[PDB]
């Protein structure tokens, strides 16, 4: 009777099903997942000079809404916007709102520069409103001045203010135009005369007429609509106005680059991440992900797949 | 399988073998034994490790937001973004499905090939002193003690020492 | 080919064989025969079916229009759409060319492997009772009647029954 | 010695495929992966569809004669045609393509009465030769041409306000008539300077009917330019005008979602499809297609390839 | 004592490292590069009827800035724009600037057509400026006329001018609106009256009001001329209703056929051939990939974030020791 | 590798062999020789040529500029273009890495297969007149002069001529 040497391979009781080119139900000894389904409901900010704006909307940091008082300047590599964040204390909107917001959320910080603008004795610079409360008392946007006549009814002095960019980089200047509720309110603050507001630089040029009935937003039918433009180095911007201008005390300068995150999820400075979405962070080493098609940073690619199992062993052939 | 060993002429795997992927079972006068082959087990594991190193990765490309979570976007550019993102996602979904399917096919066939290469190494070692069972076993036509069996596993078995005995037993 | 059988040591295919992909032709005293192998034919067909199930499919993603057929679009956004669509089309054209090229290579080599695996199954069955022709045939060194030939195809051929007769004929 | 041979099938007429290594590889069988065949018909079998024929989607909001059968309805598929009519009286719509696109994503239109009424000094039922209906002169069904009843007389400074009583946003459209000559203007609205103010909570805009010579479209040098905006639930829109306004009788509400198709191809309610293009339907099970890069629905991907043959059998080695 | 035949494969002393699915450091006998790292710092224009605009900005060719005088008409299959190229002698901008520039840079040439526009005795057609110098003397955009009152202060005659497209292909008409510095300058040139400028075709329609307001000097001029444009289809008319402040076209433009637009600082070379271009020059490679720039034009290898990708062209190298 | 010949049972390559990829070394009474196999060398080279023809190509798709080099672009459309281009570049980078990795694996294994197919062709030619060395050599059990060796290389060696001599030497 002859002696015998047999060759063979391992097997396991509980094998795993994977897909191949030829077979949809192929049993192998071991497999691992390639698609991440798990998220952390937190913003992992370890190793990041981050800024959580909380209640403050990015546009609010340029015009200086009360809510943004702690966010008027700084440097960051990460900026976090939140839901229902406040940009406007006094009712109004910003022309090209979303372009401006997007521009701030790519930035790596904000510097402020004094405009230097001064006004004659016949102008009241420190005009205030009940809407923009600060220190428990009536106030206004920190980076702008509400220019009104000092003697009620009196025509507003035809004034000219010019900002020059002395810097080596472009500056972001913002101003407001007050559109009053009624012809009564307009004549009361700026006078009976026809109102015109001209803004001119080398590159930008535009005219604004305060249009005078609309529903109440926070019990006020008045509107302050905001405009903005870049002012190139060595260039001037001039404000010709006979009343109705909300003039800048300071212009803004966006510095370097930063990752903008829109999320409701809380911060955590213990955990590290390079990928973020509405719902939080994604720390996975896996190449794919089925959490959201809206992510930011260095991310696994979104796929329309629950699971994709990659075989890490041979065919499982049990006894 | 491509190489015809695993789920092939080798009828099934060994749940009992837990110290390797590939190995031997012998029966002689002395009794029964089992031992794992290191070289061929490590060959298969190292190739799979290589795949995991290549596949378990993301790009280091920094992507910014082009869709606001909390505000409405212009309707025309929104439709372009929606079309583009859905197109990109269709590509990555396809690429992911194909990558894993293709690698899974290769991993299985690669493992099959390592089994066959070991079988063929042994076949050639035993030369004219053994015959193929057909089930991945070799009927040895001479007294092969536990020291002789060890020599087959360790690739030191010298066919010339047992040749004359074996050929006589084979021709009978 | 990778496995060296089809367009290899087997000189050509059989137009006469119309009941299977792989099979046998024998000649003995009693005359000639031909029969298809089911197991190996179905193995090849099932793997190709698998590919067709994976490849003959579209995504279930709903795409809307971003180009008007009947009106002009802004020239700048039109150029972005044109650039994006042409880029996507270059990717899908490439992916399609590579998919089919890669699968075609695999299908051919897979079919080659199934032929070789059958040849090797028979080789091992016949043990010392036959010798390789070189052209994919086995010269059997004993009277193998139509019942014996059937036993080779059905994987029930017992080499030990014909061994003594065969070894005498082989050594002559 | 007896002999057993192993072999594989072959065929007389084999098919050429491309591999990684070989451009001309003969196999026993192959199948196409790229669709070259189209059906020159719109396959609408499972679909609550609407063929607008002669009617342009914007026309269904303002009620051009051609669109009279298309002022309301529900659908899951909307089919626009070439040279479809939107304007009986010459003019255009500001943001035309945004509005068209918005309608073609919709799954239906509901109409809501504005309720607007006008004093004895205003003629609501102004008509034109261009907008023929029942064989007699008419106008846009969803708008009223407001003119003075005594020709030459100044137009009464009037105010009309629509409130959105509904739970979903409404699409309000109005027109501004820009007459050919200063003769025509004074004749219909009077000598005084004309202004038209439109104001909501969100939207606000002013319109001045400009008067100037222009080419004749359907033998008419006059223009009615159309404007539009969304009105949120519970919000009001107010129309301050002293003449030159084309006022809405009804506002529109776009309901749910639907697939917009632009095609010249005829309908067929016997045949089913999920993929459409200018030239018709694509019913193919194949993964790729070389008919058009412009398709809509669930589609095979466009490829720059006549044919891509996928091998379905072994190498063909004949004798 | 027994005869012996051995089978083997070649090897080489110095093998090359490639990446496989399983192995990052696999030594093979031979390999070739698939990613191009080399660029030519030149624009390879052999076999191309090209046009180097040099100092001239494409928009300048339509309105006729001095710098563009040698580029007002022509045919090409390739158009090369340069850095800091001049479009505007007199300060101003073009609404949809980038759409118009892109439209010119897809074109294969420009034809010019006379508008024929005539003006009454009370209008001065040949208004000139110090900014737009030509023949060493004050001038203006060659394809436009600066319409001003001949008697200073006088209200500008309400005029109407209409261009008809007699051609079988669409024409590109451009006009300007002059926005003066001060209310003094405006009344001086066009008169005290409220100013309106209407432009109307079958398809296009728009109104323009010259806004007046203080602004910085660009080339010592606080005034602005902002340019507008539209296509006029065959057999269709465009009409200009204006009471002053219009910069009216003497000629319209026609873009002919197709051409490849290149923005580059690199010099020309009519000895070398290419179908791929970028800021830095030409890419002549037969290789499928390239890591020079993601911004290319023409028939190009695809950009990849990879220094090198070596494709094995031989077996595993197993050397003798 | 997959086929177990190159970096397998054949211990190393021949730096000496400079007139082909695959070939033979023999030792007989007459002395030593070396010769290249044309058929198998050209088979491997032709398959690699095929790959280069498929891979060394760009698309003939004409792309226009959508980013101005010399002027600023609208910030929103610029961000969409930046997102799209970076996404496309991630896809092409991935596709390029996978293509070359996959082809490199195939080229190596293909070359392995051509070596094995030659070995198996020779094995079958020599039939019962030789035995496998285990190191890719065949011990021939009869006088094989330079003319006999040439007959093995040229695929004209007739096993029946030397069979009776060889079987006697093998059994002893
Ligand atoms: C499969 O691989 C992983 C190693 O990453 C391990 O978690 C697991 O225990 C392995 N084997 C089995 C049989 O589960
Ligand atoms: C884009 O996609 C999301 C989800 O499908 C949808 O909510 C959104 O309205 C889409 N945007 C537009 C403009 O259609
Ligand atoms: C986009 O491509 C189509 C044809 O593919 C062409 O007719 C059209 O003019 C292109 N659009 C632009 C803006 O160049
Ligand atoms: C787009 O990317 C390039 C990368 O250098 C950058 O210079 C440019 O400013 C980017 N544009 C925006 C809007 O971020
Ligand atoms: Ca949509
Ligand atoms: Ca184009």
């Amino acid at each position: 009777d002859p002696d015998k040497i047999c060759l063979g391979h391992h097997a396991v009781a509980n094998g795993t099903i994977v897909k191949t080119l030829t077979n949809e139900q192929e049993e192998v000894t071991n497999a691992t997942e390639t698609v991440e389904s798990t998220s952390l409901n937190r913003l992992c900010m370890k190793g990041r000079n981050h800024k959580d704006l909380g209640n403050c909307h990015p546009i609010g940091m340029l015009i200086g809404t009360p809510a943004c008082d702690l966010h008027l300047t700084g440097t960051w590599d990460t900026l976090i916007e939140r839901k229902n964040a406040i940009a406007y204390c006094y009712p109004g909107a910003t022309v090209n709102e979303e372009a401006l917001r997007q521009k701030i959320m790519e930035s790596g910080g904000i510097s402020k520069i004094n405009t230097g603008f001064t006004y004659g004795s016949s102008i009241n610079s420190a005009g205030t409103t009940k809407a923009c409360m600060r220190n428990g008392g009536n106030s206004f946007y920190a980076e702008l001045k509400w220019l009104v006549s000092k003697n009620k009814g009196q025509n507003f002095p035809q004034t000219t203010n010019t900002y020059r960019n002395a810097d080596t980089a472009e500056h972001l200047i913002m101003w407001g135009i007050h559109h009053p509720s009624s012809t009564q309110e307009k004549n009361d603050l700026y006078g009976t005369q026809s109102l015109s507001i001209s803004v001119g630089s080398s590159t930008y040029k535009n005219n604004f007429v305060p249009v005078v009935a609309r529903p109440q937003v926070n019990g006020l039918s008045g509107r302050i609509d905001f405009h903005w433009t870049l002012v190139q180095p060595g260039d001037k911007i001039t404000f010709s106005h006979n009343g109705g201008l909300i003039a800048p005390s300071r212009v803004s300068k966006l510095i370097g680059r930063g990752l903008g995150i829109q999320s409701e999820a809380p911060i955590d400075n213990s955990c590290e991440s390079k990928c973020f979405w509405r719902g939080g962070s994604i720390n996975t080493r896996l190449p794919f992900q089925n959490l959201s098609p809206r992510t930011v940073g260095q991310c696994p690619k979104y796929v329309n797949k629950k699971s994709l199992m990659l075989a890490t062993g041979m065919r499982n052939v049990p006894e | 399988g491509l190489f015809g060993a695993i789920a092939g002429f080798i009828e099934n795997g060994w749940e009992g073998m837990v110290d390797g992927w590939y190995g031997f079972r012998h029966q002689n006068a002395q009794g029964t034994g089992q031992a794992a082959d290191y070289k061929s087990t490590q060959a298969a594991i190292d190739q799979i490790t290589g795949k995991l190193n290549r596949i378990i990765k993301k790009t280091n490309t920094e992507f910014e937001s082009i869709e606001s979570e909390f505000s409405e976007i212009d309707h025309q550019i929104g439709n372009v973004i929606n079309w583009t993102k859905d197109s990109i996602t269709d590509i990555w979904t396809y690429q992911a499905e194909l990558l894993v399917a293709m690698e899974n096919q290769h991993t299985i066939d690669m493992a099959d090939s390592e089994m066959l290469n070991l079988y063929e190494r042994v076949r050639k070692q035993l030369r004219q002193n053994a015959e193929e069972d057909g089930k991945g076993c070799f009927e040895i036509y001479h007294a092969c003690d536990d020291s002789c069996m060890e020599s087959i596993r360790n690739n030191t078995y010298d066919h010339s020492q047992y040749r004359e005995e074996a050929l006589l037993n084979r021709l009978n």
